[PDB]
């Protein structure tokens, strides 16, 4: 599973996942998109 | 006549456009890219596939001095074991004493799999624009493709479009890309058959089906099976197997700029980044004059709710009485709150509350109901949400 902003600088951190996971995303400017696993992954995007 | 606009490049906005001829009618044409594409010059260098060493037919000189060969192929090699003295399952391979010779001849060779094996080394050229937009004009919301850089018409609902080119070409472009069997790997191609060893390019292919390949992986063989018909022969790794299998990200793993990436042929789905130029040449005679609509006029703008958030969130009322009735437009005539609606159906004396979506919290947004104004007052609080999906206002 992994997680980039939603921007220019991705940061496209990755990790493989063993166990049961608490996964702390920041809200970047441009949001950000994970995919964790198989599917299409969620695009966080921060109401102020 | 014709408008020349810029929408906000990005995937979904309402790029809401007031097409207000002087002395026609208010038009208004909302219009959103669906997506853009973005289509590199590929230029294939290097092929990547999996080097197999074609060992001979072991050239076991029994009872015989070996001989020499010069097997002038990729990585051929004849090396002479003294002491041939191999044994086999019917016995003795040497009928002949001590005086034989192992000649080892071994060969490079191709992937079988070569078909199978795509290693593109495409050296990449420029980029190719084309996007796919839907417009809402005329009541009507249709899309339209095209190759968006400007030099091909759009013509729909008799509605031409001038689309692209894009601001900028942070893409997902690098200079040498691979195609890794369907990823997009930006790569150092090495020189073209050349290659160093047990990288991803040991054996390169300078035609992705040509006969000439550049394989120097240190295909090495050793003395013989001691007594054994055997021919050692040491190799590097597999670099072909060792560029698969530190295949890295692909350009989903790697989005700049929020970056979309797919493959044969590599399109960037959602270049975030820019804003499109489209000029809607707009067909003259269907805009309606400015006697024609129904006269808007004695209108109020009321902010029934001020929720600062990404949804439609100022929803205000503007009691209006038009001329006649009639679907009158609604312009968003301020900066910031984009209307919900386009053209509201005022059928007279009554009260349209639209809905705009804006972030400002003092907000007084000016719109043109078909030919008039309203600056609306709204306290728009913070919404309660924290992160949403969407993208906002």
């Amino acid at each position: 599973l992994s997680y980039r902003n939603m921007g220019e600088e991705p940061n496209y951190q990755e990790e493989w996942v063993t166990h049961k996971k608490e996964v702390i995303r920041t809200v970047p400017t441009e949001g950000l998109e994970v995919t964790w696993g198989n599917n299409e992954p969620y695009k966080y995007w921060p109401q102020l | 006549y014709e408008h020349v606009t810029v929408i906000p490049n990005t995937v979904g906005v309402p790029y809401k456009t007031l097409v207000n001829r002087p002395g026609y009618s208010p038009m208004v044409l909302e219009m959103e890219l669906l997506s853009v594409t973005l289509e590199p010059t590929l230029s294939l260098d290097y092929i990547t596939c999996e080097y197999k060493t074609v060992i001979p037919s072991p050239y076991v000189k029994c009872c015989g001095t070996a001989e020499c060969k010069d097997k002038s192929l990729p990585d051929y090699s004849c090396k002479v074991f003294t002491g041939v003295y191999p044994f086999m399952w019917g016995g003795a391979y040497c009928f002949c004493d001590t005086e034989n010779t192992q000649l080892s001849e071994a060969h490079v060779e191709k992937s079988e799999s070569c078909k199978t094996e795509f290693a593109s080394a495409y050296r990449a050229h420029t980029a190719s624009a084309s996007a796919k937009l839907r417009v809402l004009y005329q009541g009507n919301n249709v899309t339209v493709s095209a190759y968006a850089n400007g030099d091909h018409a759009v013509t729909v609902k008799d509605a031409k479009f001038i689309v692209g080119p894009m601001s900028s070409a942070w893409t997902p472009f690098d200079n040498k890309i691979v195609v890794y069997k369907g990823d997009v790997y930006n790569m150092d191609y090495p020189p073209f058959g050349a290659g160093r060893p047990g990288q991803f390019g040991d054996i390169q292919s300078r035609t992705p089906e040509s006969e000439d390949v550049y394989a120097n992986t240190q295909l090495v063989l050793q003395r013989p099976s001691a007594g054994t018909v055997h021919v050692p022969y040491s190799q590097a790794p597999s670099g072909f197997k060792y560029w698969l299998k530190e295949r890295g990200a692909s350009l989903q793993h790697t989005a700049p700029f929020g970056c979309q990436i797919a493959t044969n042929p590599v399109r960037a789905m959602n270049c975030a980044v820019g804003n499109m130029p489209i000029s809607i040449d707009i067909p003259d005679a269907a805009f309606t004059r400015v006697v024609d609509a129904p006269s808007l006029t004695d209108m109020s703008c009321e902010v029934p709710a001020c929720t600062h958030s990404s949804d439609f969130g100022g929803v205000a009322i503007i009691k209006y009485a038009a001329s006649k009735k009639g679907k009158c437009a609604v312009h968003s005539m301020t900066n910031a709150v984009t209307i919900r609606e386009a053209e509201i159906e005022v059928e007279g004396n009554s009260q349209l509350q639209i809905s705009f979506s804006t972030a400002l919290a003092s907000a007084e947004f000016r719109v043109q109901v078909c030919s008039t104004q309203v600056h609306c007052a709204a306290e728009c609080h913070p919404p309660k949400d924290h992160i949403v999906n969407y993208p906002a206002s």
